[PDB]
């Protein structure tokens, strides 16, 4: 349930901003994953 | 004298900064907009951009105007020109307004938060009978002749 | 939904050019938990043992034994919920304001509804940084006219009960006074048993400059970032050190550990910027869009944080 | 002990008169079946006649201007309202959400009818009232034009609503 | 409405300073890693050592008994228990519950080894203690024979924890 | 909350972590205590020393 | 961490120390640990079973 997903295709506006959250944090999870200092 | 300058600009813009970066004459319309809010247009005679507004009346031949002005004529406050239509758009004095308008150079140093303004016969703000302005912040220099102030217009007064 | 909401279908489309905000790099990635709400409090509970006398020898019969107590205290946190609206161009009046090199009125400043719902994004995520950074929101420069928050609702930079050091006037460009005041800050430190973790630190262009500066009489081989490494190295038990550089801080330090039992960040996983369902349509081509952010979620324990103050005056 | 808690029952009441919709635990159920007179509660926030197109703003608030004229008062933090009128007169609080302390208020420019704080009970149908400097309407220097709609009813010893429309400002 | 506020704070620390865990809400996590001395607090119930084979009596309170000597009072409902020591002690509060308004107590016929109250910080170690008439232990004609383990220790104002092994009656 | 009444595993948890944290103290120092000013000790047999003893 | 001493330049307490153990132990690893349990003691002793 993410907007990465082009599979994915929401119903509703909430389904929309729940997917917007989950793709936040799928980018932020992945900047952790990518970051070295 | 316009809402976008004139001359072109030989620099690209620095977008890093997000503080104080709204400080210009292009800015239109007001800081804090309500949905509800009543907008007109008319025509435009001079420059009446972030200026209050009085009805013009020619010979009869063409329709009423706008012109910078105010004291007991003030019927509005322009906040927006469309120049290639010559369109003034128009806040009535019924409606609430709070923004940037054009301040008087006199005495804008004295201008501080708090303190009462009143239009003038150019459609400048100064400070102070009929009209409810309050200036929300200090004079802000644009041109060596330009000054803008936050102001809040909510109506006449008694 | 796609088929019939233009504005969704653009934000879904636009929301892969949003960049990441600079606020993670301040912590680690077990530091952040998101958390389930839009506006109001939650409530974190910590339990913590105690023995209550010496322990008994278990030699031949006995029954009275010595105990061991437990105790509980409850944080509470507080969130908020703001709004921005911005003007844009309307779906069907975009192709007469097309051209061959750009989309939009140039002279009134209007926008496709993707690029003015991008920028504004990129506006609101800065500010949101900017609130993470210091515990205050405001838009001038000076700081001042401060939009009034809730209480327990405190950033790094104004985190109460937490080690404030003030550097003085006449020593501002002093790099000894400056080094004399973050050891005694680090001596007023207390991290308890978790004093074995990782260290980060936060410093303005300018105090950067002057760390990179060689270590003093001079020397050479050694600079100001690495005597001070080894003096946080000195109270970490020799663990890693970072150090960063924000512009949003303006002559101050921030000093504090990396661990999630000391400090710990739990947002709202709708902090970031969210599109509105309320679109204002008029008769005209001009049409308004809301975004809307959550605030608040920083949780720290007792004096880990050190603060120095370098005054400029 | 005893001392402390009715000290603490006295302070509790007295900081809860001050508030719209006090949240005050009871043994058992209230009879309000009639239908008649239901209205006339200090919790009953907006207005009896609400248009669609009414311009509210939200501010921060200091003190409780709730049911009663505000103010703009400019302190470094943003501008508050605060309970007062005379020639200060910004508009008029109708709600409060008391977790964020944000005040709801309708300017002067625009009209409305509602039930708002009285002086006292000395007001009668087709009066013409003024804003005091704490923000109550007093029998009457009227800058703003308000009348009375109904009389001065009284919900505790200070609380006093009115029935009121105000449209605008005199000349 | 501020003035009240300050009142109502006043009163509520005032009450909770005579309460065994008071609840409050922080804005800090406080930190205590140091395993020493982390057992010398008011809400500490119970005594040090504890053994399977102990009587404990809940019995309806007057007042606050918490950690003091406590006698039976008979006043209709069921006789209480009172702070207060004297020739009347009956027994020792050793825990308590506000919400049902009961008190766990050791019979004066059972040795109990734990921390009381005391009136002032003026009780050093191996020092008979007597229950005085509030049920706080004072320095010393002791019906009763118990000895300070521990020198006073002051948690607030008022507030001076012991440690006092109680083993019966004198003769 | 008010009773300070715990889950068995919880309890359970903090208590080993109490007596490792007082095991960790006694291999360090060589004595049994849990007063910071060290007085009040527990009695020990002979021949149970520490490092720091 | 204070600068042997005038003050040297790269050479540090804890560095002399270090230079001083491994004098004596044939100049094999040093390992230094903080400890919030001890207080205003040192303590120093081989890993050889």
């Amino acid at each position: 349930a993410s907007l990465l997903d082009s599979n994915f295709v929401p119903i509703n506006f909430t389904e929309f901003v729940q997917a917007i959250s989950n793709t936040y944090k799928q980018r932020r999870i992945q900047f952790y994953e990518n970051l070295k200092r | 004298l316009m809402k976008n300058p004139q001359q072109d600009s030989g620099l690209l813009s620095n977008s890093i900064d997000f503080r104080d970066q709204n400080l210009i004459f292009s800015n239109s319309g007001g800081v804090c907009t309500s949905s509800k809010d009543k907008i007109e247009n008319y025509p435009a005679k001079g420059y009446p951009y972030k200026r209050g507004v009085k009805l013009s009346f020619g010979d009869g031949t063409t329709e009423l105007e706008v012109e910078a002005g105010g004291g007991d004529d003030l019927y509005g406050v322009c906040s927006d020109i469309d120049e290639f239509s010559g369109m003034a758009t128009v806040i009535p004095i019924t409606n609430n307004f709070t923004g940037y308008l054009t301040l008087k150079k006199d005495g804008q140093n004295g201008v501080n938060p708090g303190d009462k303004l009143n239009f003038n016969q150019h459609g400048e703000l100064e400070k102070v009978k009929s009209v409810n302005a309050i200036a929300l912040s200090k004079a802000h220099k644009l041109t060596e002749d330009l000054f803008i102030v936050l102001a809040s217009v909510f109506g006449n007064r008694a | 939904l796609f088929d019939e909401n233009y504005y969704a279908k653009a934000v879904a489309n636009i929301i892969g050019e949003v960049k990441d905000p600079i606020m993670y790099k301040w912590f680690s990635p077990d530091q952040i938990e998101d958390v389930d709400l839009q506006m109001g409090y939650q409530k974190t509970v910590k339990w913590d043992a105690f023995l209550n006398a010496n322990p008994t020898t278990i030699a031949n019969e006995v029954n009275t034994i010595s105990t061991i107590g437990f105790s509980s205290e409850v944080v509470r946190l507080n969130y908020l919920k703001l709004q921005y609206k911005f003007r844009h161009l309307k779906q069907t009046s975009e192709k007469f304001y097309t051209s061959d090199s750009y989309i939009g009125d140039i002279n009134n400043n209007l926008l496709p509804f993707a690029q003015a719902y991008k920028l504004a994004s990129s506006e609101i995520i800065k500010l949101i940084n900017h609130f993470v950074l210091t515990g205050t929101v405001s838009i001038q420069k000076d700081g001042k006219n401060q939009k009034r928050l809730l209480p327990n609702m405190y950033g790094l930079l104004n985190m109460p009960e937490q080690i404030k050091e003030e550097v003085a006037s006449g020593d501002k460009d002093k790099m000894d006074k400056i080094f004399e005041k973050i050891e005694a800050g680090l001596s007023k430190l207390e991290l308890g048993d978790e004093f074995s973790t990782p260290m980060m630190v936060i410093v303005d262009p300018a105090t950067s400059l002057k760390l990179v500066k060689p270590y003093a009489a001079a020397s050479s081989c050694e600079k100001w970032e690495d005597v001070l490494i080894q003096t946080i190295k000195a109270i970490n038990n020799r663990e890693d050190v970072y150090i960063e550089t924000s512009n949003l801080l303006k002559h101050k330090i921030l000093i504090y550990p990396l661990n999630s039992e000391l400090i710990k960040f739990k947002p709202s996983k709708y902090m970031l910027p969210t599109p509105n369902e309320q679109v204002d349509k008029d008769s005209t081509d001009v049409a308004h869009s809301y975004i809307d952010f959550v605030l608040g979620g920083l949780l720290a324990t007792r004096k880990t944080i050190l603060q120095v103050n370098i005054k400029q005056s | 002990t005893t001392q402390l808690v009715k000290e603490y029952q006295e302070k509790r009441s007295k900081l809860e008169k001050f508030m719209k919709n006090p949240q005050h635990d009871a043994s058992l159920l209230s009879n309000s079946n009639e239908f008649r007179d239901k209205n006339v509660e200090f919790f009953a926030s907006g207005g009896t006649r609400t248009s669609k197109f009414d311009k509210l703003e939200n501010h921060p608030f200091l003190g409780y201007p709730y049911k009663r004229g505000v103010k703009r008062v400019i302190q470094h933090y943003e501008p508050h309202v605060e309970a007062g009128g005379g020639e200060d007169l910004y508009g008029i609080c109708i709600d409060i959400d008391e977790f964020s302390k944000t005040a709801t208020i309708v300017p002067i420019t625009n009209n409305f009818e509602g039930y708002l704080v009285a002086k006292d009970s000395t007001v009668k149908v087709k009066d013409k009232l003024i804003f005091n400097k704490d923000g109550a309407l007093e029998k009457v220097k009227a800058t703003i034009n308000a009348t009375a709609l109904t009389d001065a009813k009284q919900i505790s010893n200070e609380v006093y609503l009115v029935k009121v429309a105000v449209f605008g400002n005199k000349a």
